[PDB]
């Protein structure tokens, strides 16, 4: 019943920026944090950061302090992830997730993930 | 006259505005006293236990010692609990109610009620949150019932205030019925933080899961106090049902006013909010009590009135 | 940070056989471990949180155990649908970190 619908695949030139999206169904984003996780084929899963859509308090991993910018809006029940100064290292699959328990902090429901490609082509 | 009540859902709660509306709407369902922020939010952690393989070598003293031994660790965990991924408040210190001094003339109640810090109540306040004193106490029952009046009084007794539980759920009578004393850790909050409260509840649930528990935890309850003018063994299993929540209704009608008057806090014009109870279940064993057996075992300097 | 290590990158198995997956934390994480399943199509699913609490709807085959710095995930009997990649995540210190992940296979020859 709870779904997190993510956008389509992306392909941008290096040095540009992308604005990923995450539509939520079956619940309202005010109720829970929305997270973003980065997966590369050989580096496993990396936690990027989270947001609290009630007050907009975002905190990030120290790796992604100058790279990520997570924003959400309640009206469209959608969360967004922004990556700036893209390079060949930033190509990965980015997942959207939340949690509802606030001591175990387990990621509850996941999106299908959006593949991001960076190449001069 | 009496304590009136009004209940609101927990899902989306915010204290009513104090003076945004000069006159409330005519068909408004809210009571006219439900105006400002509450004096305090009372959060109760109901701790129930059961000695599953009960056998005949258990005594009445162990019925108190076994659950109350966990009280000190539970209080320390509650006090040191911090929301690890907070967006607002983090620790209990930022939200719980601060009390400075007891009223003068309560020298007898000093070192039995907390001072100069958070207003957290538990049976450990008898031994001053010192597990060493609790372990070295020769008569737990004597210490607990030391300040019990010999006759019924309007004010709530010290044991009732610290346990936060009606008398029928405690007392040495439960030993005969093979049950176990159940107490309550009373947290008094100055501010309401939904995320901190949810984290605390989930942390307690993770630490001490309660089987067969389906408590609703759906509504707050606001209580308004009007002015007063005179001018073979089969040990019972821990059961959680509709009577376990709203257990504060079975306390004395002067419980909360008695507690708050000790710190020179008045409830005459104002109201308090009672949060849904947090269930905590402990699994205890008789081997703990047998190994903790002490001299001065079956003799206590306290005889309940039996005529 | 806390480094989560899954020693085996791949793990051959056979249907019906029980499968155990274990990962090691860099330091004490106080039973704050989460296990996730990633299907080959890319869908990610939570199996177990804390250390052994089964998520709602997850089959009873999956079970978890461990304390301190060592933890493990066990599957009672392997089904065809259980072939996927499994990750462990610690939630003790705020920068959550994931393990490398273990991929399941089928015994051959
Ligand atoms: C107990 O509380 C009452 C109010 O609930 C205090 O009464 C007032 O205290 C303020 C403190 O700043 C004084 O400025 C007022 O003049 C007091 N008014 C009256 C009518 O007493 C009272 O002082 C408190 N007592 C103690 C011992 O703390
Ligand atoms: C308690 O829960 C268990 C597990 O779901 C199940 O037997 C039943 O729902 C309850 N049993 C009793 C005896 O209350």
């Amino acid at each position: 019943e709870v779904q997190l619908q993510q956008s389509g695949a992306e392909l941008v030139r290096p040095g540009a920026s992308v604005k990923l999206s995450c539509t939520a169904s079956g619940f309202k984003i005010k109720d829970d944090y929305i997270h973003w996780v980065k997966q590369r084929p050989e580096q496993g899963l990396e936690w990027i950061g989270r947001i609290d859509p009630a007050n907009g308090h975002t905190r990030y991993a120290p790796k992604f302090q100058d790279k990520a910018t997570i924003t959400a809006d309640t009206s469209s029940n959608t969360a967004y992830l922004q990556l700036s100064s893209l390079t060949s290292e930033d190509t990965a699959v980015y997942y959207c997730t939340r949690y509802n328990d606030y001591d175990a902090f387990y990621f509850d429901y996941w999106g299908q993930g959006t593949t991001l490609t960076v190449s001069s082509a | 006259t009496g304590p009136v009540e009004f209940s609101t859902p927990v899902k989306d709660y915010s204290p009513p505005p104090v003076d945004s509306d000069h006159k409330q709407g005519e068909p408004s369902e809210q009571p006219e006293w439900y105006v400002g922020a509450p004096v305090a939010y009372i959060q109760q952690i109901f701790v129930k236990s059961s000695v599953s393989p009960w056998h005949k070598n258990l005594l009445a003293v162990d019925v108190f010692r076994l659950p109350l031994s966990r009280a000190f660790q539970l209080v320390e965990e509650i006090r040191n609990h911090a929301l690890r991924d907070s967006s607002g408040v983090k620790s209990l210190e930022e939200v719980c109610l601060q009390v400075t001094d007891l009223l003068p003339g309560l020298r007898k109640l000093r070192n039995l009620l907390p001072e100069h810090g958070c207003l957290l109540l538990s049976p450990g306040n008898f031994w001053q949150n010192d597990w060493e004193r609790f372990h070295a106490d020769p008569d737990i029952i004597g210490t607990i019932h030391q300040h019990e009046p010999k006759t019924l009084q309007t004010s709530a007794t010290l044991k009732d205030l610290l346990f936060g539980v009606p008398g029928k759920y405690s007392g040495v009578s439960l030993y005969t019925r093979k049950r176990t004393v159940s107490y309550t850790i009373t947290l008094v909050f100055q501010r309401y933080d939904s995320r901190f409260l949810s984290s605390l509840r989930s942390r307690l649930k993770l630490l001490h899961p309660s089987p067969n528990c389906s408590l609703r935890a759906e509504n707050l309850v606001h209580v308004h106090f009007k002015e007063e003018i005179g001018i073979d063994s089969r040990a019972p299993e821990v059961t959680w049902g509709p009577e376990d929540e709203e257990l504060w209704r079975r306390l004395s009608f002067r419980h909360w006013p008695t507690l708050f008057n000790y710190y020179n806090i008045t409830l005459a014009k104002r109201y308090i909010s009672l949060l849904p109870v947090i269930p905590v279940t402990l699994r205890l064993n008789p081997q703990e009590a047998l190994e903790g057996r002490q001299p001065q075992d079956g003799r206590s300097a306290w005889a309940p009135p039996e005529s | 940070d806390i480094q989560m290590t899954q020693t085996t990158s791949s793990l051959s198995a056979s249907l019906g056989d029980r499968v155990t997956i274990s990962c090691r934390a860099s330091q004490d994480i106080r039973n704050y471990l989460n296990w996730y399943q990633q299907k080959p199509d890319g869908t990610v699913k939570l199996l177990i949180y804390y250390t052994s609490r089964l998520h709602s709807g997850v089959p009873s085959r999956f079970s978890g155990s461990g304390s301190g710095t060592d933890y493990s995930l066990t599957i009672s009997n392997l089904e065809q649908e259980d072939i996927a990649t499994y990750f462990c995540q610690q939630t003790n210190t705020l920068p959550w970190t994931f393990g490398g992940g273990t991929k399941l296979e089928i015994k051959r020859t």
